[PDB]
């Protein structure tokens, strides 16, 4: 997950075409990441080692 | 806009001079940019100057 | 600010009841299950007695039943006594990046 | 249990500025958010802004942008706030209050949960 709540900030750049960019970021800044289950990954390591 | 000692890898705010839809009315604009993506313009003391 | 609705001064005798509705807009109140009330007891600073819409912070009887109703937060009160006289606020999450509250309902308990 | 204290009363003319200070105890200063609220004589309370002891990032209510100001320090462990352009209305008492727990991996600043409250700050303004 990315907990920052990004928003779009749209500009018109060059004739008849539009650039998009990250806008003024709302809320408090937080750090993006991933999450995995420690018990099952360790068990899966335990099951892989025999192979 | 930098949490000077944060355990964080935030994105940077800079600006730039934008050529509007008409090619001879230039105008400034700004937008954020994720931190790896931009290279400093110079390896010198040009701590202001930045480029994609 | 968009102050929420609140029945201002409805009340009864001991053992009577009131009903509350905290209506905002379609964008603020019911987006998350995060609603809090604060009891401005007369003569002392406010006090914390609703959490998570349907939970009480500390050990207190769950008389003031919590319910989710989307655009408005509704709660039912019953089993009161004369000593329950106090002013009860209601607060809710209010979008980027703030909270909003109501006008406060006082239990003007009679007798 | 948490011990919380505010600065005392203050006197100005209407349209002036006010400053409020707060400092908690019972928990390490870097682990909780700090908020402020205004308590009228019966009108709905105004929530003004939230404060982060770690960062200089703060937000304020839709009434107060451009009007409020806030700073904080870590070593002494104090929270500060400043509002400009006071009114006869905001003779209402201001309350420092402790917010929710701080997390890096998910956001919790906007949680409207207040567990510890101060004893009030009464700014005075009159014609
Ligand atoms: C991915 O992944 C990731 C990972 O990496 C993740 O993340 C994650 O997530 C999760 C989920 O969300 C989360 O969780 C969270 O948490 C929080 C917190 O945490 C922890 O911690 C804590 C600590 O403490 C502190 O504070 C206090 C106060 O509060 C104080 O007193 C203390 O002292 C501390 O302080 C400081 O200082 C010190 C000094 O010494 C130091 O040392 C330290 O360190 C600090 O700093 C803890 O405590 C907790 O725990 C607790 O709680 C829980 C819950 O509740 C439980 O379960 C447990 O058990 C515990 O309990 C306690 O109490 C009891 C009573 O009875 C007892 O019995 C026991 O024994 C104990 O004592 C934790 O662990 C939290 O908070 C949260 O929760 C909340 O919210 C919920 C909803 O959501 C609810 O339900 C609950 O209930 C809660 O609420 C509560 O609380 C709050 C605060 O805390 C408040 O505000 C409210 O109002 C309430 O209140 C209550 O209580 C109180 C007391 O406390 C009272 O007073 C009142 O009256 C009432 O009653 C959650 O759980 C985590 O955090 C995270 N992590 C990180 C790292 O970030 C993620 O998520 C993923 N992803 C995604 C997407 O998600
Ligand atoms: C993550 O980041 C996103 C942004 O990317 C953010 O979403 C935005 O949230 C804000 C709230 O903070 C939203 O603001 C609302 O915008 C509407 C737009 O109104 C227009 O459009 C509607 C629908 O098309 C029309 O019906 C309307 O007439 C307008 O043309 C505003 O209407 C909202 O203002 C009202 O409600 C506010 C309270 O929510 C009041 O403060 C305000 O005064 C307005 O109330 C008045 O009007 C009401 C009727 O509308 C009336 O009943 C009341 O009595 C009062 O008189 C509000 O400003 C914004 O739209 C969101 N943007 C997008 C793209 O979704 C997320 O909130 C953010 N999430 C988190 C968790 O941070
Ligand atoms: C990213 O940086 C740029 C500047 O490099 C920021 O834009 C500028 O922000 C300042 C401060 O808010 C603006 O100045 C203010 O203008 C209002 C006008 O009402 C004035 O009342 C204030 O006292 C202050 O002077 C400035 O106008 C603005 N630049 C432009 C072209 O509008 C931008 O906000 C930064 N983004 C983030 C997310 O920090």
């Amino acid at each position: 997950t990315r907990p920052n709540n990004n928003t779009r900030k749209s500009v018109r750049i060059g004739p008849g075409q539009t650039f998009y960019a990250t806008g003024d970021i709302i809320g408090d800044i937080k750090q993006a990441h991933c999450n995995i289950s420690e018990e099952k990954w360790n068990d899966t390591l335990q099951k892989v080692g025999i192979e | 806009a930098t949490v000077k000692n944060g355990t964080v890898e935030e994105m940077k705010n800079c600006s730039f001079n934008t050529t509007t839809e008409i090619r001879d009315k230039e105008k400034k604009e700004y937008a954020l940019f994720y931190k790896p993506d931009i290279v400093p313009l110079s390896e010198t003391n040009n701590t202001s100057e930045y480029r994609l | 600010l968009p102050v929420l609705t609140q029945p201002a001064s409805v009340s009864g005798s001991p053992g009577q009841s009131i009903t509350i509705s905290c209506t905002g807009t379609i964008y603020d109140v019911g987006k998350f299950d995060l609603v809090s009330w604060y009891q401005h007891h007369p003569g002392k600073a406010p006090k914390y007695l609703i959490y998570e819409v349907k939970k009480w912070p500390s050990g207190v009887s769950h008389r003031f039943s919590g319910s989710k109703s989307g655009n408005t937060a509704s709660l039912t009160i019953s089993g009161l006594q004369v000593e329950d006289e106090a002013d009860y606020y209601c607060c809710s999450f209010g979008g980027s990046a703030a909270v909003v509250c109501g006008g406060g309902t006082k239990v003007t308990v009679l007798g | 249990q948490v011990q919380l204290v505010q600065s005392g009363a203050e006197v100005k003319n209407p349209g002036a500025s006010v400053k409020v200070s707060c400092a908690p105890s019972g928990y390490t200063f870097t682990d909780f958010y700090i908020h402020w609220v205004r308590l009228a004589p019966g009108q709905g309370l105004e929530w003004l802004g939230w404060m982060n002891p770690k960062t200089g990032r703060t937000n304020q209510g839709q009434n107060f942008q451009g009007r409020v100001t806030m700073t904080r320090d870590t070593s002494i462990g104090t929270a500060y706030m400043e509002l400009r352009s006071l009114t006869s209305d905001d003779t209402a008492v201001y309350y420092c209050v402790t917010g929710a727990w701080i997390s890096d991996y998910y956001d919790s600043s906007y949680y409207p949960n207040f567990d510890h409250w101060g004893q009030g700050t009464l700014v005075t303004v009159s014609s």
